[PDB]
């Protein structure tokens, strides 16, 4: 009733078997306690996904396939607070979720960063002009000598 | 096998090709400035000179592997069987006097106990084509009641070729300690005349498989089958393709399978599914036929190549077909797990990439199939459940290796590096606990053969040319695994070890000629050997020899490196994995 | 095998065993097909063996999509013939131009979708070219294998025009198209009887002269049966002589031919003496139900579903004075008499 | 074949000839010639017979005579196995 | 709450916000007219849907005093040709329709936040609709 | 602050599925969408600046036909406006595009073709019809097409955009159509849509149909009004009239056919799809009343899809199943229904609708398949079905078990629907 997730540090997580039936790629994985490598996942990155689904144990999901239902879902607010990490524990965060294939910690924890891309100042947008080139500088030049006269 | 291909490609063609207007290979900095010596004068847009301190030639040579997997470990090693005409004999004078042994041979009560075997463990394989084999008790009745006869009916000697084929596939996946049991080995050995010390795990069993196999065939010569084409033919041919039959006699398992698909076709029934104007006793005849249909589109694409033209499987699982959805889950399930690996497969000699939405169309099918396999009866009182379960569980475990071996090659996705490795151990671990007592046999279906071959090959090839812990531990177990393997393979096996062993010392050769950079692409006598070998095999797989030989008298009249091509060539030839 | 199977096709033993000839000819294709050659015009970088060898596959190819054609049926699934486009040595491809002239005609006789006129003209245009070709052949009457090569382009392209000008009389019943039947038939008889005349007799045993004579007969009795007139009737009595005369290798074909023939001029007889009657919108006679029950019964022993079920195992199979008219006729004249 | 009384009209025969279209197939093409009716219950089958018959038959025919088979090929056939075989100087060996 | 849901599927969502601001120039004229009071000085102005007055005669008053009373006494010169002031009458009149019925749905809006001075009596408009297209 | 660089370092999976649930919207400057409005007591209303004054002279009159529907609040606009120089040439922006059009247009929805500031130039418009992003073609070819479409041809080909009028005036309707016509870039889009905010049709839909025969690339066509669906798409009885109609030649090249918002698709007797002989799937945005007795549905359909709708009759399959094995509804209902929900029927949860199932003790496997043949007589070869937002069933749902398995019956939105019997 219980399996082991071991992370990429080599730290087990003895984690309970209905709960770790969220991920996809575990709960396939029991066809065959029974231990698993997740070669990537760090610990504690690893650790903050089973507290996810420690939480969620008897939420209720979208069906992995919906039009409007996983677009316009909003986060929970254990969801939010719970993602007010690092950034690039974040994005870590969403590979665990990636590899484990849990499609709503997939879900929640990826509208986040759509809510960081949108919403941010319209000064730094301009800032971050060609930080990725993605440009000539000749149509560098003429894009900023095209909106030149705001300002 | 070789072109730059490097990380961090750039968006717009740089200043310098549109300056000199020449194709530009899109690079950071380029092929086409680092061949001419101009690397600082291309980086200088931001950042620059990043650090490109990867191995560049691994995603054109991962793309290579999609050739290279098709034309050895698909065509050349399975479905290629090189003939001469003028050398191989030819009379019937042969199998009148080879099969009429094994058909006294074997003894009505071991023909009732490998009828026992099939009906408590093989449930999975002969239900697809035969159905219910209580029915086929009565057959086996027949059989040995009108053995001492002389004038034997067309329909009679239907039922013998298909009661004889589920006994080589009884003989097939019989155990050796099951087999001794039933069967003496020294009346054999008097017959065929060889070593007395050759017992049935020596590779004795494979013989009287194969020999009982050509004796399901002679007795379907003897119905004369293609002037009465008749639905026992389609089902004596699925009881024979669950065996090694397809890799002894490929060029015999295309042209029966040609026939199959023509006998087929000849009843001219599409829809399977029951209408309300018909008899009953057609419905269930029609849902038999549904059944035979798709366990015959399941053999149909394993056995597709260049020397199988004629196929029937149309119909598509994802996104002109004809005959797919309306049937039933009951063993199209075999078929929809089949069909999701030609959606993946027929990419390997096309030269275009999958596109992404088409892959994770098939990593949403493959979760479902996932829960459809665990949506299973579990018959703890039967042991062909918990085979038709490991037959549905590899498959998708399977298709899920080649899914992400996709990724990995087409794309570099997240972790599908580490995906390959996961399903790889999905795949060990699915075959390693079936060498426990009671399932032994588990591992000698043509699937595991065909699954492990892809495996091996990718793990051994990536080996060379990716330094690793995970993939060599990976190598060390499937090593270790093939040498585990069921020896009622042989000749595949031994022959797959020979290709692992080629592609060992083939790394051994990596590292150590040093690579020729050229600044657009490579130069190793590694990439020249692997180009040459799809050349080989693909001359061998040309019919054009062949058919100049038929046509009459006609005779057809055709640096450093390549010293090591061609000593490596003549010590570890390709051409050993034909026969 | 192929070759041995296009030599063999040119007997009557895709008619004798015509599911083992199905049989041979799948394994034909199948053999053909393996060696993936799909273009046959000869490459400039080719060895020279390969390219008359690639010439030797086209001049195979284009014969055996001629047999591919006249295998065509319900017992026969697997097709070449559909894989050369339609039009719409250098006598061997004449053949196959006339060949699939003959395919883009009758694949109307299956499916009810009536051919436009449009189609029937382009196929006459082309059939005029083809019938100027094949009267440009060249002829020795020393060399006996030329005249059996003229006799065999003439008689193809003689049963092309019937053909034709039969469509152009049954979809569209156009006026001085009756005479177009009646004068391609007599075309085909002086072909068939010049035969007899000039010590080649033999050129009447290849297996077109068979059908096609077949085709003839049956559709002028059926044509006496409904619409009197008296060249019709004059060539009817020609039609059965020639019948009467044409060579014993055909065997129990000839003798079903003339079973055939004789059904269906008895069935003029009851179309005589059984006056047509209608219900306002359909004419009810029996010489009507005879020809449905005809198809039907043709039909159902050309459906294979009762041999599945017999292959299957233990599913077995259970199953005013007009019809009496129907019933006394067909106890007398039963259709499973042109069946072995 | 058509689509009470009587009559002697002759809407019968536009839908008539449009049932020729149908019966020259299914009588003359298919089952004059290419229907064979079966019994596989009573259709023999053994390799005891068809071994010591084609024997016979081949045992019959002799050396003299199949050359002049082979020559009346050559001279009178030559419009059937070009397709097939193309020359027939080049079997004689 | 139950009448939500098919109050927002009933209108695209370029047709709703072409909606919201046609009444939120309503909203502003009934402010700027002392007919709805501000909430405040200087900070987020807003009125509730339940106190939202909304009838025929304030509707047609608020037509009047900004759609159809177009004196503009420094730009009332540009309609000597009978072209412009016909695309711009032919402008007033689709503008008529579309207010008219923007109103509709704020009344319609108003009666589920339970708002007992919105009822809009239609003939009413419909008469002013059927004059100005007279 | 957000790093741009770290996100397009990390694979495109995880740049699929930010862009996947960002769904059209790149900008902070976006209108509050419409629930919020709505379910609020108070009404936010405007109420002075420096700079917009700048902004709104100049850069708002190119922007006044999309962007005049949000003159309630202009500080909404003034913040657009600084969007609107930076936001198109965005490296998010064109990654999003790199994205979507490497997995064929799923990602974010239906590029369209309008004609601002004297260009015809491409538009992006999210759920609440605010452009965000505007390309003309050689600079959306340039920088984001070929920008992934490094070698490979079968990428180069940019066929799904959608041409959309009701967007925009029907003069600019002629002008759109007449630049789009002295281009080669009628292959370029893919779908139209139509407008029409007595078989009467209006100006820019007559120009539309005009120029329809030379798409040779249109698939997806889509109405949106119910007196227009009548007209141009339904078949309503005629069959040969050369004006007007929407040139049978085109018929045949669509894939499929969205119908948007009505009451009622059998307004007449028979919804009828007699013509449209080529198309797969067809959805049924947010009709209200649709009955499946009153579809002729083609000889090749396959899917049927239909979200937002208010009331469903069925195809009455539960009228034909109770002549078949002769009983009652009630004995029917009571005695053949079994209800299981072994483990396939839990994974796709449907916590509110009970899945049922008829037995195998009281049939015996014959007038189960004849049961199974009528549910198939009805569907007539049909797979995908997916019923969103629903309301009020009046017959009582059937579907075959070769459809209920494998996820090709999708019911998502389960509150008043229930009782789904599956046969
Ligand atoms: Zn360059
Ligand atoms: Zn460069």
């Amino acid at each position: 009733s219980n399996v082991v997730l071991v992370s990429g540090e080599g730290e087990r997580f003895t984690v309970d078997k209905k709960i770790a039936e969220r991920s996809l790629l575990l709960k396939n994985y029991l066809n065959d306690e029974i231990v698993m490598p997740v070669p990537n996942v760090r610990s504690s990155v690893l650790q903050k996904v089973i507290e996810w689904a420690e939480h969620h144990r008897d939420s209720n999901f979208p069906d992995e396939d919906d039009d409007d239902s996983r677009k316009s879902a909003p986060v929970d607010s254990w969801d939010r607070e719970f993602l007010k990490v690092d950034q690039e524990m974040l994005y870590e965060i969403i590979l665990a979720a990636n590899y484990l294939n849990i499609k709503p910690l997939l879900d929640a924890g990826c509208k986040v960063v759509a809510e960081m891309i949108r919403g941010r100042s319209p000064e730094e947008i301009r800032r971050t002009f060609n930080i990725v080139n993605d440009f000539t500088p000749e149509e560098e030049a003429a894009i900023r000598r095209e909106n030149e006269w705001a300002e | 096998m070789f072109n730059r291909t490097t990380q961090l490609k750039s968006k717009h063609p740089c200043s310098v090709c549109t300056r000199r207007k020449v194709k530009c290979d899109r690079m950071i900095p380029c092929g086409n400035c680092r061949k001419r010596g101009q690397d600082s004068e291309c980086m200088k847009s931001t950042k620059l000179i990043t650090a490109s301190s990867s191995k560049e030639y691994l995603p054109d040579l991962l793309l290579f592997w999609q050739n290279y997997e098709y034309w050895i470990t698909n065509i050349g090693l399975y479905k290629t069987k090189q003939r001469d005409l003028t050398r191989t004999p030819a009379n019937l004078d042969t199998d009148t006097e080879e099969c009429m042994f094994w058909m006294n041979y074997l003894q009505k009560d071991q023909s009732f106990q490998l009828m026992n075997f099939a009906m408590e463990n093989l449930g999975a394989l002969y239900f697809g084509s035969i159905g219910d084999i209580s029915e086929l008790y009565l057959r086996v009745e027949q059989y040995w009641d009108r053995r001492a006869d002389k004038n034997h009916s067309v329909d009679g000697k239907y039922w013998d070729a298909l009661i004889w084929s589920v006994f080589t596939m009884c003989i097939y996946y019989m155990p050796v300690e099951k087999l001794a049991e039933i069967f003496s080995v020294y009346p054999l050995h008097e017959y065929l005349g060889s070593n007395k010390r050759l017992n049935w795990e020596d590779g004795m069993q494979l013989v009287m498989c194969q020999n009982f196999a050509r004796c399901s065939l002679f007795q379907l010569k003897q119905c004369d089958f293609m002037a009465h084409p008749d639905i026992r033919l389609v089902q004596a041919y699925l009881i024979l393709a669950t065996t090694t039959f397809p890799y002894d006699e490929p060029l015999l398992a295309n042209s029966l399978l040609t026939q199959c698909i023509h006998t087929f076709k000849n009843f001219h029934v599409d829809d399977f599914r029951p209408l309300l104007n018909d008899d009953p006793v057609e419905s269930i005849a029609k849902v038999t036929l549904g059944r035979i249909f798709y366990r015959l589109c399941g053999c149909d694409y394993l056995q597709s190549g260049p020397r199988k033209p004629i196929a029937l499987h149309t119909e598509v699982s994802s996104l002109n077909v004809d005959v797919y959805r309306e049937e039933n889950s009951t063993e199209v399930l075999y078929w929809k797990i089949i069909s999701l690996d030609r959606d993946l497969d027929q990419y390997l000699n096309k030269s275009s990439k999958p596109p992404l939405k088409t892959l994770d169309a098939i990593r949403r099918e493959l979760d479902i199939f996932q829960y459809k396999v665990d949506s299973l009866e579990e018959d703890f009182r039967s042991n062909n459940s918990r085979f038709q379960k490991f037959i549905a569980l590899f498959q998708i475990s399977t298709v899920s290796w080649k899914l992400f071996k996709m990724y990995l090659i087409y794309y570099d996705t997240a972790d599908s590096l580490l995906k390959v490795i996961h399903y790889s151990k999905v795949i060990i671990s699915l075959i390693v606990n079936n060498f426990h007592a009671k399932s032994e046999f588990f591992n000698r279906h043509p699937m595991v053969m065909q699954t492990i071959t892809r495996v091996v090959s990718f793990i051994s090839f990536y080996q060379i040319f990716v330094e690793s812990a995970a993939v060599k531990q990976l190598l060390v177990d499937l090593t270790e695994l093939t040498a585990n393997l069921p020896t009622i393979f042989g000749s595949k096996l031994d022959k797959l070890v020979y290709l692992t062993e080629r592609l060992s010392k083939l790394k051994l050769l990596w590292d150590k000629v040093q690579l020729l950079d050229s600044g657009d692409s490579f130069y190793h006598p590694v990439f020249k050997i692997l180009q040459n070998d799809i050349k080989i095999i693909e001359l061998k797989n040309d019919e054009m020899f062949s058919l100049i030989k038929g046509l009459g008298s006609l005779v057809p009249l055709n640096s450093d490196f390549r010293t090591i091509v061609e000593e490596f060539q003549s010590e570890y030839n390709i051409s050993d994995i034909l026969s | 095998l192929v070759q041995a199977y296009l030599i063999l096709a040119t007997t009557t033993f895709p008619y004798d065993e015509p599911l083992l000839a199905n049989s041979l000819l799948t394994q034909c294709i199948h053999t053909f097909k393996n060696f993936h050659v799909d273009d046959f015009r000869p490459l400039l970088n080719d060895d020279p063996v390969e390219s008359i060898a690639k010439v030797t596959l086209g001049r195979i190819f284009y014969r055996l999509c001629g047999c591919d054609y006249l295998q065509s049926g319900p017992r026969k699934p697997i097709a070449l013939h559909t894989e050369v486009s339609s039009l719409l040595n250098s006598t061997e491809v004449l053949y196959w131009k006339i060949i699939s002239l003959d395919r883009d005609l009758d694949q109307y006789l299956n499916k009810s979708s009536k051919p436009p006129l449009k189609t029937l003209d382009a196929i006459r245009r082309e059939l005029d070219i083809f019938q100027y070709k094949v009267d440009s052949l060249e002829e020795d009457f020393r060399s006996n294998n030329s005249r059996f090569q003229k006799f065999i382009a003439l008689f193809q392209i003689s049963t092309v025009s019937w053909k034709l000008f039969k469509m152009y009389l049954i979809y569209y019943d156009t006026a001085d198209s009756l005479l177009k039947v009646i004068h391609y038939s007599k075309v085909i008889i002086s072909l068939i009887v010049n035969n007899f005349h000039a010590k080649s007799e033999f050129f009447n045993r290849h297996p077109m002269v068979m059908q096609t004579i077949t085709r003839v007969v049956s559709f002028i009795s059926f044509y006496q049966i409904f619409v009197e007139s008296a060249a019709v009737k004059q060539l009817l009595v020609d039609l059965t002589e020639l019948t009467a005369n044409l060579p014993t290798i055909f065997g129990s074909k000839l003798d079903k031919l003339v079973y055939l023939t004789e059904r269906l001029s008895k069935l003029k007889l009851l179309w005589d003496k059984v006056q047509l009657l209608d219900s306002g919108d359909s004419f009810y006679h029996p010489v009507f139900k005879i020809l449905q029950n005809d198809i039907k019964i043709i039909e159902l022993k050309n459906d294979e579903m009762f041999s599945l079920i017999k292959g299957l195992g233990s599913l077995v199979p259970l199953n005013s004075d007009f019809r009496t008219i129907v019933e006394e006729f067909q106890s007398e004249y039963n259709i499973s008499d042109i069946l072995s | 074949m058509f689509n009470i009384t009587a009559s002697s009209s002759k809407e019968y025969l536009p839908d008539l000839l449009l049932f020729w279209q149908n019966y020259e197939y299914w009588i003359t093409n298919i089952g004059l010639y290419k229907t064979k009716q079966r019994d596989l219950t009573r259709t023999p089958a053994n390799l005891d017979t068809d071994t010591e018959e084609c024997m016979f038959w081949m045992n019959y025919l002799q050396k003299d005579q199949s050359f002049q088979l082979m020559n009346f090929a050559m001279e009178n056939l030559g419009a059937l196995y070009f397709g097939s075989i193309g020359d027939i100087s080049e079997l004689y060996l | 709450e139950d009448r939500f849901q098919e109050l927002v599927d009933s209108l695209k969502p370029r047709t709703a916000h072409q909606y919201k601001t046609y009444y939120t120039k309503y909203i502003q004229w009934c402010q700027l007219n002392q007919i709805i009071p501000t909430p405040e000085d200087n900070s987020v102005n807003s009125v509730p849907y339940k106190d939202l007055p909304i009838s025929a005669e304030l509707i047609h008053w608020f037509l009047l005093d900004t759609l159809i009373t177009d004196d503009k006494p420094g730009e009332k010169r540009e309609e000597t040709e009978d072209l412009d002031e016909e695309e711009e009458n032919s402008f007033k009149i689709a503008t008529l329709k579309k207010i008219i019925g923007s109103l509709n749905f704020l009344s319609k809006l108003c009666k589920v936040h339970e708002n007992p001075n919105a009822n809009i009596d239609t003939k009413y408009l419909e008469s002013v609709t059927k004059l100005h297209t007279h | 602050s957000f790093n741009p660089v770290r996100f397009l370092e990390l694979p495109i999976d995880i740049r699929k599925e930010v862009y996947f649930h960002l769904d059209g919207n790149f900008c902070g400057a976006h209108p509050y969408p419409i629930d919020i409005l709505y379910k609020s007591n108070d009404v936010e209303l405007p109420g002075r600046s420096k700079r917009s004054k700048k902004l709104l002279r100049y850069m708002y009159p190119v922007f006044a036909t999309y962007l005049n529907i949000f003159e309630y609040s202009p500080q909404l606009i003034e913040k657009w406006l600084e969007y609107a120089f930076w936001l198109r040439y965005d490296c998010l922006v064109l990654d999003c595009f790199k994205v979507n059009h490497l997995y064929d247009g799923t990602l974010i929805d239906a590029l369209e073709w309008t004609y601002l500031d004297n260009e015809l130039r491409l538009a992006y418009f999210n759920k609440a019809s605010m452009l965000e992003v505007w390309y003309t073609f050689k600079e959306y070819k340039k920088w984001v097409i070929d920008s992934v479409a490094f070698d490979e041809l079968d990428l180069l080909n940019v066929s799904n955009i959608q041409f959309n009028i009701d967007n925009l005036t029907p003069q600019l309707v002629d002008k759109c159509l007449s630049i789009l016509e002295q281009k080669d870039l009628f292959a370029t889009i893919g779908e139209v849509q139509f407008g029409q905010d007595n078989q009467l049709t209006s100006i820019s839909v007559i120009r539309t149909i005009r120029s329809m025969e030379s798409m040779k690339s249109l698939r997806k066509i889509t109405v949106r009004g119910e007196k227009l669906y009548e007209l141009l798409i339904n078949f309503h009885g005629f069959r040969d009239n050369p004006g007007k109609t929407i040139s049978y030649i085109v018929k045949r090249r669509i894939n499929e056919i969205r119908l948007s918002r009505m009451n009622q698709i059998s307004r007449t007797g028979l919804a009828d799809f007699t013509r449209w002989d080529n198309l797969q799937k067809l959805v049924l945005s947010r009709v209200a009343y649709i009955d499946l007795n009153s579809i002729v549905f083609p000889k090749n359909f396959k899917s049927l899809t239909m979200k937002r709708v208010s009331k469903i009759k069925w195809w009455n399959i539960e009228e034909n199943i109770l002549k078949e094995l002769k009983v009652d509804k009630r004995t029917f209902k009571s005695l053949y229904i079994k209800e299981d929900d072994s483990k396939f029927t839990k994974f796709f949860n449907l916590r509110h609708t009970r899945i049922k199932e008829l037995d195998k003790s009281e049939i015996n496997q014959i007038t189960y398949l004849r049961c199974q043949a009528i549910v198939w007589l009805s569907f007539r070869t049909l797979n995908h079905i997916k019923l969103q937002n629903v309301s009020e069933v009046f017959n009582n749902i059937i579907v075959p078990r070769a459809l209920f398995d494998s996820k090709r019956v999708e019911i998502y939105r389960c509150e008043k629907i229930s009782q789904v019997l599956v046969i």
